[PDB]
């Protein structure tokens, strides 16, 4: 939809940017997109907060040192998938690593987050 | 100003070593303590609290107490707050200490054995007989003064172990105080407060249950039963950048502190002994 | 743009190393600091892309980040 | 930022482990002692200062040749009226816990010890102690991790290279006394194996050969062995008889009337022993 944008190189990434939200499926691909965008560091904008906010469910740790992270979520019209911040986040719950990932998520991610010097 | 701060009368004889000695300044009080409040804190856990008893118009007694600096989740050596002289050696890492500091726990527990082998070891020194030895008299003796104020036998009625119900029996906690040296001893009279004090023939509780341990270990910041009471505790950055400029609040808070409180204490005749 | 954090970390870090250098014995800044980055020429002043101006309590610096960038 | 993304830079580096020590105790402030040469890149990994003060040993250049080559070697401190555990130049594995003092030095010195010399369980215990020493988690953990991860950086540099030198063909070693007619010798060479990588390279870097046959042509800078190594490690002792005397003139009239510039001959006493073959130049 027009709501967001295809990460270029990525058949499951999408980033929407009145939300400033980057999302990518579990399992399904993204299709239609006659347009997409080159990924950048300033797409994730650092959240501000004073106190750390909490996050829920399934937690990953992407750069502790930039405070990047990996949520689970699934769009209420059960669409699972998983939304990369950037900012002051804290877990509920105890972290998990990222091979716990599917090798379609992570291929993905080290697409979207490698950089190709 | 006398210093009474035990543990910073300790000199790095090795040149390569300087002392900073940071160390709390209360040290300079004429108080029953015979060590400040930062080497207690380092090397006992404990930090130095009073507990008013009597304050309403001049009457001000003002009994001391120390308090837990051990969690809710340390056991055994990490829980012992004054070990035994049988295991004080070992609760201890002497041997990540400063040799100075090992002779002064020596002396304090009557280590004699030790204190003569950390003296010949330090015959070896390079400058050994020139001012490693002068250190040694210097530590040696402020070390020894201080145990002999301490001592009272040198030229009443507190027990610790009785107060211990559902105990099968034997107490023995005052067994081992009594083994204990005059410092230890009246280190142990001055942080922990008897749960009871009774005067004259009138009781007065502070607790309804003591929080301190005594056993052959020592002293512990352990519970006499169930699990352990919970006790919790510029370089421009970044981060240190706040965001937009822009439930409590108006209540007093109680301390989540464990002060040490633990025993029995009698008073006869004596009426409220304010001297 | 968005990135304001760095942008008033980098200013502050700047108008302090020059108070120093001016004051060597002072290594911050005392009071409090606020920032606003402009974003228009009707919010933005000629000459003084960097300016100040209290708001009675604490003294606000005013940035004009896009004539940094111009000039950069 | 300034730098190029990582980038990794180019400097000088301390050299000496012993540059490492640091107080665990973070309230107590420390330095160590370190003579300037541990910042020559140079097959030393221990400056003078802590050569002299721990193993009794002070470095020193001998010329070699028409090209000058300039090959290491070190020399004794050790007087002539030292015995025993005194004579002890370099401990071995199975004495040097009670050669050095352990109880006497730093914390951090004994784990460099218990590291350099293959002492894992000693250098777990030391760990561990120091997990439950102290506010561990603050600070004394990463000075912990540094100085470990340091040692464990020059020790994974050195014995690699140690490993191919010692099956390396074109290069041969063989610290024994070469008179085999002697008894003071033994198998210097299994005692030497016995030792660590980067123990082997310094005795590499100190001991001198006796003879040293490059190619076709051997020098002999000795018609006797001036140390030994037994089960103990490299002792300063002759091994056929009254010690050298070392008058250690410094560091811890008409005779010259006459005796006015004037060559002099030194006093030192270097280390030569064993034999040592090449192959070609490799300089
Ligand atoms: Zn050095």
């Amino acid at each position: 939809s027009k709501d967001f944008l295809q990460l270029k190189g990525t058949m499951n990434a999408f980033y929407a940017p009145k939300q400033r939200i980057l999302s990518i499926l579990a399992v399904n691909r993204l299709f239609g997109a006659t347009e997409t965008i080159d990924f950048h560091p300033n797409l994730l904008v650092y959240r501000q907060s004073s106190p750390p906010v909490r996050l829920t469910g399934d937690v990953y740790v992407v750069d502790k040192n930039e405070k990047v992270f990996l949520v689970k979520h699934v769009f209420s019209n059960t669409v699972p998938a998983y939304l990369l911040i950037r900012g002051d986040y804290e877990s509920s719950s105890d972290l998990k690593s990222l091979r716990d990932l599917n090798p379609w998520v992570q291929n993905t991610l080290l697409k979207l987050l490698i950089p190709d010097s | 100003r006398v210093n009474r701060c035990i543990f910073a009368s300790i000199v790095s004889f090795d040149a390569c070593i300087t002392y900073k000695s940071p160390c709390s300044p209360d040290a300079y009080h004429d108080d029953g303590w015979f060590i400040c409040n930062n080497h207690l804190i380092k090397r006992f856990k404990m930090s130095k609290m009073v507990l008013p008893i009597f304050d309403e118009d001049d009457n001000q007694f003002k009994m001391t107490i120390a308090r837990h600096l051990v969690g809710n989740k340390e056991r055994g050596i990490k829980r012992i707050l004054i070990p035994s002289a049988t295991n004080y050696q070992d609760v201890f890492n002497l041997n990540s200490m400063m040799q100075a500091e090992q002779l002064i726990f020596h002396l304090i527990y009557n280590n004699e054995n030790a204190v003569n082998t950390i003296c010949d070891n330090l015959k070896y020194t390079e400058g050994f007989t020139s001012n490693t030895q002068r250190v040694i008299h210097s530590v040696y003796a402020t070390t020894k003064s201080i145990l002999d104020t301490t001592n009272p036998n040198t030229f009443e009625l507190r027990f610790f172990d009785v107060t211990n119900a559902r105990a099968l029996r034997g107490g023995a906690g005052d067994q081992l105080f009594n083994n204990y040296s005059g410092f230890l001893q009246n280190l142990i009279r001055r942080a922990v407060a008897p749960e009871y004090l009774q005067i004259d023939t009138e009781e007065l509780r502070f607790r309804n249950c003591a929080t301190c341990i005594i056993d052959e270990t020592g002293l512990v910041a352990s519970v006499p039963d169930g699990p352990e009471l919970y006790n919790p505790i510029n370089r421009l950055q970044i981060r240190n950048v706040l965001k937009f400029e822009g439930t409590l609040s108006g209540y007093e808070e109680y301390p989540t502190y464990v002060p040490l409180f633990l025993g029995y204490q009698i008073i006869n005749s004596e009426n409220n002994f304010l001297r | 743009k968005a990135d304001t954090r760095q942008i008033a970390a980098v200013v502050f870090s700047t108008l302090a190393f020059i108070h120093n250098r001016f004051h060597p014995l002072v290594t911050n800044f005392t009071n409090k600091m606020e920032f606003v980055v402009t974003e228009t020429n009707d919010t933005s002043i000629p000459g003084e892309p960097i300016l100040f101006t209290e708001n009675e309590g604490v003294l606000l610096c005013s940035v004009d980040r896009p004539s940094i960038v111009k000039m950069l």
